[PDB]
């Protein structure tokens, strides 16, 4: 395994660098890769041959290499560039290739963002199964760092949630959900549950009323 | 339009064979090296192996003992075979076009290669040339080549889409699929916001679409959540400008490790 930082940050417009530290029998051979992974799509090729971009890349994408050790600079960072980056080499053959531990890459300066919430309750079709599950949908939030509580009749429920982590969505921003699995019972029981959703010290909350659905 | 596509079972048991084929077009192998790699959730990515247009096949060092790689070129597909897989096999499979050739870099400096009478050399010009006769010249501007010093070029051309396959024990669970609607006193828009619920199946993924595809912008699917009954739910939500009476919604959810394929009408709740 090729030796990366486990993650970098650098702000909007300005440039960052991405080292990939090996032995004389991998990197120190002279021919590294650089690939770009984002979370629901196909890895990218970025860099071959230690400098030359793959197709399609812009020019502000750029590697070098020095001795062991190899760079992958990214200068102009824009928010699309968030993603983990690997670096690759062969090694005592061209078909022993050999990966980077991969380095997550974090653009700072980005605008923050609210969350959107929709609290969805139990259809009829789940309730006929004596089960019942409230859907909390969070979108269009950044940074990606979100917690979400659940309430009963206003005091807070400690069982049976279970929430994602967020994730990014097509517009660089970040999403997320929470799940309360209640019973046909509890849900006809309780006067209203809400989902309180806090992101940046603000929150948010939508509420839901088991007779009004 | 050079295409990979991985096709195989998106589960299988421990201890048994993972089989994977690529099919391969707009391109043929016998001009194209091919191979796999892989990613573990939460994990790098990890060489598998390849195989070159000669069809000489070459493999990850430490994974060759479980691995076997065939082609056949009249039928442009690509097959991987991992024997005795346990739940640490479980990973997305990429097929992909990678470039292999071997070289002879020199030290740094020294780019082009000149073979005399004499023997190798790795020589800093580009005359091969004035520094040929010459004892002199080559070791002036030469490194003397030894026979076993070579380099090795490798990197991914092309990367197909992936197949995720889980290595589990557990038996397949297709999911359950629920119209998600919002409550009455809610109907207030001034966008209306409505999804699908595919509740407790297993393994992954989940392909989720809506009106057959028809329906692209405003839709996000979620990732899942994994239950500790080992079952995965997740959702799926579309918004769409109200009102939109006079058009329907269906929520397409195909899972493919149990061949099954729901579409489920989602009705806003009329009240």
């Amino acid at each position: 395994v090729l030796n990366q930082p486990s993650s970098v940050s650098g702000s909007l417009g300005q440039r960052v660098s991405i080292t990939c530290s090996g032995s004389s029998s991998n990197v120190g051979n002279g021919y590294v890769s650089w690939y770009q992974l984002i979370p629901g799509s196909a890895p990218r090729t970025l860099i071959y041959g230690d400098t030359s971009r793959a197709s399609g890349v812009p020019d502000r994408f750029s590697g070098s290499r020095s001795g062991n050790t190899a760079t992958l600079t990214i200068s102009s960072l824009q928010a699309e560039d968030e993603a983990d980056y690997f670096c690759a080499s062969a090694e005592d053959s061209s078909s022993n290739a050999v990966f980077g531990s991969g380095t997550t890459l974090t653009v700072l300066g980005q605008p923050k963002s609210p969350p959107s919430v929709t609290l969805f309750p139990p259809s009829t079709e789940e309730l006929n199964g004596n089960k019942a599950t409230l859907v909390c949908l969070i979108s269009d939030f950044y940074p990606g760092s979100v917690t979400v509580v659940w309430k009963a009749d206003g005091s807070t429920i400690t069982r049976n949630v279970e929430t994602t982590r967020a994730s990014k969505q097509s517009n660089s921003k970040y999403a997320a959900s929470s799940y309360l699995s209640l019973t046909s019972s509890d849900w006809k029981s309780k006067g209203s549950y809400s989902c309180e959703v806090t992101h940046e010290g603000s929150t948010v909350t939508k509420t839901v009323k088991p007779s009004e659905c | 339009q050079v295409q990979l596509r991985e096709s195989g079972p998106s589960l299988v048991k421990p201890s048994q064979t993972l089989s994977l084929t690529c099919t391969a077009s707009g391109f043929s192998l016998s001009d194209k090296a091919v191979g796999w790699v892989r990613q573990a959730p939460e994990k790098a990515l990890e060489w598998l192996g390849s195989i070159d247009t000669s069809g000489t096949t070459g493999y990850n060092s430490g994974l060759k003992s479980r691995l076997s790689i065939i082609k056949d070129n009249s039928k442009s597909q690509v097959s991987l075979s991992v024997s005795s897989v346990t739940t640490e096999d479980s990973a997305t499979y990429y097929c992909t076009i990678v470039h292999q050739e071997t070289s002879r870099r020199g030290p740094d400096g020294y780019s082009w290669i000149c073979e005399c009478s004499s023997g190798t050399y790795t020589c800093d010009a580009d005359n091969c040339g004035n520094l040929c006769p010459s004892d002199w010249q080559l070791t002036l501007h030469c490194h003397r080549l030894d026979s076993s010093t070579y380099t090795y070029d490798w990197h991914v051309e092309t990367w197909g889409q992936g197949l995720r396959v889980t290595v589990s024990s557990a038996s397949t669970t297709a999911p359950k699929v629920y119209p998600l609607s919002s409550c009455c006193g809610d109907k207030s828009s001034s966008t209306v916001t409505l999804g699908c619920l595919v509740s407790s199946y297993m393994p992954e993924p989940v392909t989720v679409t809506w009106n057959s595809g028809a329906l692209k912008s405003g839709v996000h699917t979620f990732p899942a959540v994994l239950q500790s009954s080992g079952l995965y739910s997740l959702s799926s939500m579309v918004t769409v400008p109200g009102s939109t009476s006079g058009q329907t919604f269906t929520c397409n959810v195909a899972h493919p490790a149990s061949s099954t394929k729901v579409d489920k009408a989602v009705e806003p709740k009329s009240c």
